[PDB]
């Protein structure tokens, strides 16, 4: 017997995170899903499943299974669920109002903020349309906000479309880095891929 | 061409409350964050509060100065945001100046600055 | 988005039973996790109940297992609390609580967007 099991390791353990505007997907496929690895966690602020009971993540198959990763603050972890609204809903990372999947986050206070401010993760600010679900957006065009032309440069209500969340420690909560996987399961059809353990 | 009046400015007593008004003409401001400006003369211009399209306290702002005092609010149905402004001290003196352009969101760091009122004048003293 | 309206609380005696009703409106009631919660004098909201989409599964607070018991009826956007064999120690506000989605950590009140205004019960002796 060969056990695939799916490297979910590689993405709750990964040393970098992605910025939310730049977000990560691993493609999860031909493999076993235990979820059981998460079972004895307790620094996980939200583990909400959609369509799927988080006690059944075990006994279920699925066709396809992305996993989504990034950081964001925390009082934006709320926008990363079906039918939200806000600058990370709108412009970074957009849910699919049926969602069916899972959204798990955790304060990442410790490895994610400096002493000065960490200015290694982004989000977008500006954006002339909202993402569609699962659009990615890493375009750096100059954005305009006033009347008058940019010409691809920053300058009087023409911004750069990107802005840094400069984490510092003492941050509020609130302001906090967290990271995010987000798991997304495909029920199409086609053949199940990932399937709990036997 | 949207234009901005700022209201609701005059006199008041330290530790007494006043509610600015920012009403727009021309554009509906609905799709659009604002924001409210102050300036003393002599001081240079310094933002007070940001309210985001969503209208969310997570996307709503205020300067160091005026958190726990000041409520920032808009209701689109008549084209108008609020500044609630209670604790009034000395120092919150100045110019009141509303302001939009078209981002979506205000961040911390980054509030608009394209479309201005004429402002309203707000005095704390005897 | 959704109000939530608690109804059927107040006065019983020890050993006699309640059911409370908590009715869901604005969105489609079977896209919501119900719970509830109860709150004692200067304590913290306590988990008591929730219930999946589906009805299943159903998730209880260590102290009511056995006694309470929690139901939807998806046609009426209504979910149930059948409390039966109350002491004294269950008198506290009940609150009505709804998400979309369902949470590893059910009986955290974090994990809830939507909160009624909650109901008094009191369980005399
Ligand atoms: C992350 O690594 C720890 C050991 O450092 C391991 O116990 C845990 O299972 C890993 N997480 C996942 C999701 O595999």
């Amino acid at each position: 017997n060969i056990t695939n099991l799916c490297p979910f390791g590689e993405v709750f353990n990964a040393t970098r995170f992605a910025s939310v505007y730049a977000w990560n997907r691993k493609r999860i496929s031909n493999c076993v899903a235990d979820y059981s690895v998460l079972y004895n966690s307790a620094s996980f602020s939200t583990f909400k499943c959609y369509g799927v009971s988080p006690t059944k993540l075990n006994d279920l198959c699925f066709t396809n299974v992305y996993a989504d990763s990034f950081v964001i603050r925390g009082d934006e972890v709320r926008q990363i669920a079906p039918g939200q609204t806000g600058v990370i809903a709108d412009y970074n990372y957009k849910l699919p109002d049926d969602f069916t999947g899972c959204v798990i986050a955790w304060n990442s206070n410790n490895l994610d903020s400096k002493v000065g401010g960490n200015y290694n993760y982004l989000y977008r600010l500006f954006r002339k349309s909202n993402l569609k679900p699962f659009e990615r957006d890493i375009s750096t065009e100059i954005y305009q906000a006033g009347s008058t032309p940019c010409n691809g440069v920053k300058g009087f209500n023409c911004y750069f479309p990107l802005q840094s969340y400069g984490f510092q420690p003492t941050y509020g909560v609130g302001y906090q880095p967290y990271r995010v996987v987000v798991l997304s399961f495909e029920l199409l059809h086609a053949p199940a891929t990932v399937c709990g353990p036997k | 061409q949207v234009q901005l009046v700022e209201s609701g400015g005059g006199l008041v007593q330290p530790g007494g409350s006043l509610t600015l008004s920012c009403v727009a003409s021309e554009s509906s401001l609905a799709p659009y964050r604002v924001a409210w400006f102050r300036q003393a003369p002599g001081k240079e211009r310094e933002g007070v509060s940001c309210i985001s399209r969503d209208a969310h306290p997570t996307s709503t702002y205020y300067t160091a100065s005026v958190k726990g005092r000041f409520t920032m609010s808009r209701d689109n149905a008549k084209n108008t945001v609020y500044l609630q402004m209670n604790s009034l001290k000395p120092s919150d003196t100045a110019v009141y100046y509303c302001a939009t352009d078209l981002g979506g969101y205000c961040s911390d760091s980054n509030y608009p600055r394209a479309w201005w009122g004429q402002g309203t004048q707000v005095t704390v003293s005897s | 988005q959704v109000q939530l309206v608690e109804s059927g609380g107040g006065l019983v005696q020890a050993g006699g039973s309640l059911r409370l009703a908590c009715i869901a409106s604005g969105r489609t009631f079977h896209s919501y996790v119900m719970a509830w919660f109860r709150q004692a004098p200067g304590k913290e909201r306590e988990f008591v109940a929730a219930i999946s989409w589906s009805s299943t599964p159903t998730y209880y607070g260590e102290s009511v297992k056995g006694r309470f018991t929690i139901s939807r009826d998806n046609a009426k956007n209504t979910v149930y609390l059948q409390m039966n064999r109350l002491k004294p120690e269950d008198t506290a506000v009940y609150f009505c609580a709804a998400d979309r989605g369902e949470s590893y950590y059910y009986t955290r009140p974090t994990e809830y967007e939507f909160w009624g205004q909650g109901t008094q019960v009191t369980v005399s002796s």
